[PDB]
RNA sequence: UUCAUCUAGACAGCCGGACGGUGGCCAUGGAAGUCGGAAUCCGCUAAGGAGUGUGUAACAACUCACCGGCCGAAUGAACUA
RNA sequence: GCAGUCAAGCGUUCAUAGCGACAUUGCUUUUUGAUUCUUCGAUCGGCUCUUCCUAUCAUACCGAAGCAGAAUUCGGUAA
């Protein structure tokens, strides 16, 4: 697959009818942009969780 | 002058059709070609190779039944340089190439016919 | 316990440092797929995860 | 025959081995 | 800065225990024990061709 | 070249990036190698302009018929990509 | 196996004169003179006739025999150095920063001064050894030649040169700047 | 005066004809001549004049003289 | 960066002046240094060195076989 | 068993021949002596195998036996007593170096004219002056190195710069993949006794500008059983 | 200790040869002894692998395996203590 | 760990019994980095202050790494 030997020139993950991978790429870019705004740092943090909230949890 | 542009299955465009018209009907095979190059003129013609001549006489595979006389005609075709004394030895030289290709000469493996030659069961017209 | 912690620290450095071939961008995804064989990539990283 | 001495002893070695 | 060096003094307890270890291993080996080709006339001997003659 | 190579320049106080791609052959496309599929995916994905170099000349070891053939083969990728052709000199 | 006696021969050309008391060796020739102490070695010297000096070891082992051979080699090097001489050519290379190589005479001590190696302000000083002569080769870019009769001093000074300009904390596959020995030979 | 002046470092050598003085044994201060060499340490000596028997002897028992 | 840049760099400029001589000399001194590590490297490191050397001997024996 | 140099073993197909090959050559020359009429000695000190094969293909009826000098000396006879036929050590002593001992039944003059008219091109073969002189140009060096228009040739491969710099002692730099020098290096002058590295330089640049013509020294006829000496090149 | 090589010249060094069908067949953007898979033959030879490694995008070049020239007498491997 | 394979050697005065280094197979649960992460019966921890070991975390000097630089990983001397 990968390495100095690499007896792999062509894929098997190949779409025929060359316009089909264009239809795919546009769909994938739209899905990507959608996930970006769906799930949507600057040098500050949030304080530690108090140790009392873990009281039910104990060996 | 001379060059070799084997590359088959100045003015570098017209040489394409000059080469293809050296392989018009035959060959459809990766033969070796010699290009005698004058000023800008490509006098291109096939130089005989043993493997290509054998494969003419016959992923891809090979099983020939070359009939023991087409190999003799090939040996006559390229006893020119050949560095060998007799046709009876050039035939062995070509039968080795056939063994490497994987063909089946008459109906046996060509090493057995080399055995029959050097044992005294097969004759060669010298 | 120390021997366990060493191995899982090492493996976590592999898993988090390497990118998720899905979840990146389609262009980079397809490029790294044609380079590295996405199937082999994911299979190796799943082996390390398990 | 500085070499011939050695040559003779090699041959007698061979004779002994044969016997 | 050179480091320590082990000592060679034998501290009697050790040599008693070793004697006992060996006296036990000898019995164990004797218990497990319950479960020629003459090399010839070697070369470099100059007069080796004469030993072949006292046979008959 | 067996890979994509990148360069940058500044035009009109704006960073641009040019991408050289190794090569494409005419290749009926249900068999092609991982070097040409790089070029194909790059042309398909990115929001660029695209400059096809023709080299109108006997040089190149490639004929003008084959060049225009490749162009007509890969023009479906060009449907939204701002194409230009450049001749590099019957 | 305590070889009863082992010998090595040393050939002396006509112009050379060799003087050997206990194990000190003086060799005089056209290019100059050379001296060497070999009292650490415990061998024996002797002369045959003005062109052949023999060194011998009696009842010795492998290390003693090796010492005999290397003694022979050292004396042969002395003779070659006083007759022909030793000449080492070095070339200094750079990619971006031109290395400036000069000589300075500081308290009459003959230091070699290297500046701007890989873009540093440090000035690398290499003391020249006695019996060594530096010259900057003309009509050859960035080459320096060290000539003398002592192969030891010449080679050690060249080694000091190529060691003082070593690259530090950088991939040497990429960074090729340095001073390297191009050629060894005679005058 | 431009010839090589290598030293000699003379030595009393163990050789047939080398005469030796026996410093310890029954002879104890008699002369004998080395007639054969057995190894680095042993030789065969013979003094009939002073009356020592022909024998094998270590070299530590004798001391070589410069005479031969 | 951007591709096999050091391979390009070696093709264009080339490795050093003192590269092949030093590599030859390392390969030559390795014979001395292998034995040096054997008579040195007290403890676990010497044990592991011996293990590796034995395995390497067996591999070459099997290869020649 | 230690403090020795280890022999670098490698695993190839071919294997050494031994005494059987030499005995075979011995029997071959001795049975060909009885067969053919004339026997010749040819000094072939530095040859190409295609040239030797051309010489062999020139006649399939005649024989040519190469091999070891001391083996052919023994087959013929070096002493006047130890000999196969009469007046034969007189011939056997002529063999100098690489000797190709030929057998034939053909006329003397055909052989004599063939082996003086036969001449080929070859390298200059050090310890032999060359009839050529080469200053390399002071720019970029090409694969032929000053023998043809550079517009035909390509620059040599960058991998040869360590070789040229160290083994051939050429002062060499490289700017990008091309090899480069500052001044025109002269390698040789006509009538200059060549050395090893000069020969290797000319070989690397591909210069076969030396006249290979085989030398023949002697000749022996079985029916007459006489020697005859003719230095012909 | 055992087995081998050697004046029909051993071991080490230098030098030269190291070929021809043939750029052997599959494969590939390209692979010609040396990314890989599988054959692994014959010829001419003193000897020369459908090739031991470096290397090239591919060739090239170098190298060893093997042979020969010069050198002139001992040498190598595996084991035991 | 258990059960095996192979074979460098050892080998009742065994060729076809036995032993057996280095390698190596199966079982441990899965193949697509979704694992929600999930604990299951032990008959000590914290002050002052001193020293020692190195099996070195950092600092010092080096080696090898596709080590461009920057940062980092492995390792050598070093308490």
């Amino acid at each position: 697959a990968f390495g100095p030997k690499a007896q792999r020139k062509r894929p098997r993950l190949a779409a025929s009818n060359l316009e089909d991978l264009v239809k795919a790429t546009n769909e994938d870019i739209t899905k990507y942009e959608e996930k970006q705004v769906l799930d949507a740092e600057n040098g500050w943090t949030s304080a530690a969780k108090e140790a009392i909230f873990s009281k039910g949890q104990s060996k | 002058k001379y060059l070799y542009l084997r590359a088959v299955g100045l003015s570098p465009k017209k040489v394409g059709e000059d080469i293809a018209k050296a392989t018009k009907e035959f060959k459809g095979i990766k033969v070796t070609v010699q290009l005698k190059i004058q000023n800008r003129q490509a006098a291109a013609s096939v130089v005989p190779s043993a493997s290509s001549l054998v494969i003419t006489a016959l992923n891809v595979k090979h099983s020939g039944n070359i009939q023991l006389d087409e190999i003799i005609e090939i040996a006559r075709q390229m006893r020119d340089k050949s560095f060998g004394r007799t046709l009876a030895s050039v035939t062995k030289e070509i039968l080795g190439t056939a063994q490497s290709v994987g063909c089946r000469v008459d109906f046996k493996n060509p090493h057995d016919i080399i055995e029959g030659i050097n044992a005294g069961e097969i004759e060669i017209p010298e | 316990k120390y021997t366990g912690e060493g191995f899982v620290e090492k493996f976590e450095d592999i898993l988090k440092g390497f990118p998720n071939i899905n979840d990146v961008h389609p262009f980079h995804r397809d490029l790294m797929d044609t380079l590295y064989e996405k199937n082999h990539y994911k299979i190796s990283l799943a082996a390390i995860s398990r | 025959t500085s070499w011939e001495l050695k040559k003779q002893k090699r041959l007698e070695d061979k004779q002994f081995k044969e016997r | 800065r050179v480091r320590k060096r082990q000592s060679r003094r034998t501290s009697t307890k050790l040599k008693e225990g070793i004697k006992k270890k060996a006296s036990a291993h000898r019995k164990k080996e004797k218990k497990m024990a319950k479960k020629k080709k003459d090399p010839g006339i070697p070369s470099n001997f100059p007069y080796k061709a004469k030993i072949l003659e006292e046979i008959e | 070249t067996k890979s994509l190579y990148v360069g940058h320049f500044d035009y009109k106080y704006l960073r641009f990036q040019a991408i050289d791609t190794p090569g494409i052959l005419d290749r009926p496309t249900e068999e092609m190698n991982n070097i040409e599929m790089q070029s194909i995916y790059a042309i398909a994905h990115l929001r660029s302009c695209v400059l096809y170099f023709m080299d109108l000349s006997e040089q190149c070891g490639f004929t003008i018929e084959a060049q225009v053939k490749l162009f007509h083969s890969i023009k479906p990728l060009f449907a939204n990509k701002s194409v230009m052709v450049v001749i590099n000199t019957d | 196996m305590k070889y009863i006696q082992t010998e090595q021969q040393i050939e002396v050309p006509e112009g050379v004169t060799v003087s050997i008391k206990s194990r000190i060796v003086k060799v005089v020739g056209p290019r100059g003179t050379l001296t060497k102490n070999l009292k650490h070695i415990d061998v024996t010297f002797t002369k045959v006739n003005n062109q052949l000096i023999k060194v011998a070891v009696h009842n010795g082992g492998r290390k003693h025999v090796a010492a005999l051979r290397t003694v022979k080699s050292l004396v042969d090097n002395m003779i070659t150095g006083v007759t022909k001489g030793y000449k080492y050519k070095m070339r200094y290379v750079y990619a971006h920063f031109p290395i400036n190589v000069n000589i300075v005479e500081k308290d009459g001590a003959k230091f070699i001064e290297v500046r701007n190696f890989l873009g540093d302000k440090k000035i690398r000083n290499v003391p020249v050894r006695d019996g060594v002569t530096i010259e900057f080769s003309t009509n050859v870019k960035d080459e320096i030649v060290l000539s003398g009769n002592s192969v030891e001093d010449v080679s050690q000074n060249a080694a000091d040169l190529q060691q003082i300009c070593r690259v530090r904390n950088k991939d040497i596959r990429k960074f090729l700047d340095g001073i390297y020995v191009s050629h060894k030979g005679f005058i | 005066s431009t010839d090589s002046i290598v030293k000699a470092s003379n030595w009393r050598l163990v050789e047939v004809g080398r005469v030796v003085l026996i410093k310890k044994g029954q002879s104890a201060g008699k002369l004998a001549a080395i007639v054969e060499i057995i190894d680095q340490k042993k030789v065969l000596i013979d003094g009939p004049k002073a009356g020592v028997p022909r024998q094998a002897i270590n070299l530590g028992q004798v001391v070589l003289t410069p005479l031969t | 960066p951007q591709n096999d840049y050091i391979e390009r760099h070696i093709k264009q400029h080339g490795k050093r002046l003192d590269h092949e001589e030093r590599k030859r000399k390392r390969e030559a001194r390795e014979s001395h240094k292998i034995s040096e590590r054997a008579q040195k490297l007290t403890g676990w490191k010497g044990k592991q060195f011996a293990k590796k050397r034995y395995a390497e001997k067996v591999s070459m024996r099997k290869k020649i076989k | 068993p230690r403090s020795k140099r280890s022999k670098l073993v490698t695993l190839a197909q071919t294997d050494k021949k031994g005494r059987e090959n030499k005995e075979r050559i011995f029997d071959e020359v001795r049975e060909a002596l009885d067969t053919y009429r004339y026997v010749w000695v040819l000094h072939l000190d530095d040859v190409r195998t295609p040239v030797l094969q051309e010489i062999r293909t020139s006649w399939a009826g005649s024989k040519l036996i190469m091999g070891k000098r001391k083996v052919l000396q023994k087959a013929l006879g070096e002493k006047r007593e130890e000999e196969y036929k009469e007046n034969l050590y007189q011939l056997s002593k002529l063999c100098s170096g690489v000797t190709g001992l030929l057998f034939t039944d053909e006329d003397v003059n055909t052989v004599k004219e063939y082996f003086k008219s036969y001449v080929r091109s070859d390298y200059s073969r050090p310890n032999t002056k060359a009839p050529l002189t080469f200053t390399i140009p002071e720019g970029i060096v090409y694969s032929r190195g000053g023998q043809i228009p550079a517009e035909e040739d390509v620059p040599m491969i960058h991998s040869l710069e360590p070789t040229m710099r160290n083994k051939f002692e050429i002062p060499t730099k490289i700017k990008a993949g091309k090899i480069t020098i500052d001044s025109p290096y002269l390698v040789c002058t006509e009538g200059e006794k060549l050395d090893v590295r000069q020969a290797l330089i000319l070989k690397q640049f591909g210069i076969a500008a030396s006249e290979f013509k085989v030398k023949v020294s002697a000749y022996y006829d079985n029916d007459s059983s006489t020697v005859e000496s003719t230095n012909i090149n």
